[PDB]
């Protein structure tokens, strides 16, 4: 095999959350913002070569919800089994004091696709400049997700990626600090 | 504190390309919670239930000639089309690795020396990182993190080498990646 | 006529009701 493109979509009850994205060899080409009803390209350059009518995604999601309702009853209302995430914290590149860098929180192999991720600097939540990806598909039908935190390396700062998921007995913390 | 049962519906439309678009395989996978229950494989020509839950659907969709014909043309109307549209910035994407060498900032065992060869921001994921003690690949005492995705279409990988600081030695990290015609090399002044 | 290239999405159809 050489390359794989996947149109992955989902609808979740009772949260009523839906997602529509395209995957290319494990990376996201784009997803549709259900709220804003617009396509969001993973890398800005993508949207300069291709387009996608978001309305198409919205229609598919409404259908997925309708289909889920039938499947849920047909299954005799069997709910999904929570599969807790694996969490790893790493830097975009080797750190060096005063050199801008990015902290990456990688949440892997979990389901359902609902997770609460927070960044902590010396114990206090931080949200300035943070960004995240939507839920990415896994061949085993579990999910992956990335959270990012741009930062200026400091030997006095200690960061945590805090992850919450119904499959966890307790919220999880993954530590990282200059060293 | 929300312990209510969740019910998840997933649908994945897969396009697998072999040698350009010479051979293409279209696949529709319907997944309930975590079990794929229904599938349409372009190689089969029709829907087939993978689990009992998809049985009713497989029977219905197959009995829909028009629909069934549309799905049979997906490899062309869907797969090749999109591949054509995205090829330029996906299939052809190439970002050269940034290689840097340095000793681990944390050491256990103090007479040995843990050298780190960091290969950052590359794409595609296919890569070869090797160590050379002057002109002899130290195939031993080498541990790697393996391929790591950053989630932004760039990969990174660190290949550590356990060594013993000896005067006169010149370790070299050699990296081969499709983005470069010749391997990248980085020496470490001991 | 600059021409725009669109990715195409497979359209998912509605599952029929079980009936009765």
């Amino acid at each position: 095999e050489e390359h794989v493109i996947i149109q992955a979509e989902f609808y979740l009850n009772p949260d009523q959350s839906g997602e529509f994205m395209f995957d290319f060899d494990g990376d996201e080409i784009f997803h549709v913002d259900m709220a804003k009803k617009e396509t969001v390209w993973r890398l800005e350059e993508f949207g300069r070569f291709a387009s996608f009518e978001a309305q198409g995604a919205l229609a598919n999601i409404a259908v997925d919800k309708a289909n889920l309702e039938i499947m849920t009853k047909r299954s005799n209302y069997t709910p999904i089994t929570n599969v807790p995430p694996e969490v790893t914290v790493l830097t975009n590149s080797p750190v060096e004091l005063r050199e801008p860098n990015v902290l990456i929180c990688f949440i892997d192999k979990f389901t359902p696709p609902v997770v609460n991720v927070t960044w902590l600097r010396n114990g206090k939540p931080v949200t300035t400049g943070v960004s995240e990806t939507v839920f990415l598909p896994r061949e085993d039908h579990l999910f992956r997700k990335f959270h990012y935190l741009p930062f200026l390396p400091s030997t006095e700062d200690v960061y945590d990626c805090r992850v919450e998921h119904w499959g966890l007995d307790e919220p999880l913390l993954k530590h990282w600090e200059f060293d | 504190g929300d312990t209510r049962p969740r019910f998840l519906q997933q649908d994945k439309y897969e396009c697998h390309f072999f040698n350009g678009t010479e051979r293409v395989r279209f696949l529709h996978r319907d997944i309930y919670n975590q079990e794929e229950d229904l599938r349409f494989d372009s190689d089969v020509g029709e829907y087939r239930a993978v689990t009992e839950l998809g049985r009713p659907d497989a029977e219905y969709w197959n009995s829909q000639k028009d629909f069934l014909e549309d799905r049979r043309a997906a490899v062309d109307t869907y797969c090749r089309h999109n591949y054509g549209v995205g090829e330029s910035f996906t299939v052809q994407r190439r970002v050269e690795p940034k290689v840097t060498v340095y000793p681990a900032r944390t050491q256990t065992l103090q007479h040995h020396n843990l050298l780190v060869c960091s290969v950052n921001g590359f794409y595609p994921g296919s890569i070869e990182v090797r160590w050379f003690r002057n002109s002899q690949e130290e195939k031993a005492g080498v541990v790697s993190t393996g391929l790591i995705q950053n989630g932004d279409w760039t990969f990174q990988t660190l290949v550590m080498l356990e060594t013993v600081p000896r005067s006169g030695e010149v370790y070299t990290c050699q990296v081969e990646h499709p983005s470069v015609t010749s391997p990248l090399t980085v020496e470490w002044r001991a | 006529n600059p021409v725009v290239h669109f990715f195409k999405n497979i359209v998912t159809p509605r599952t029929p009701p079980p009936s009765q």
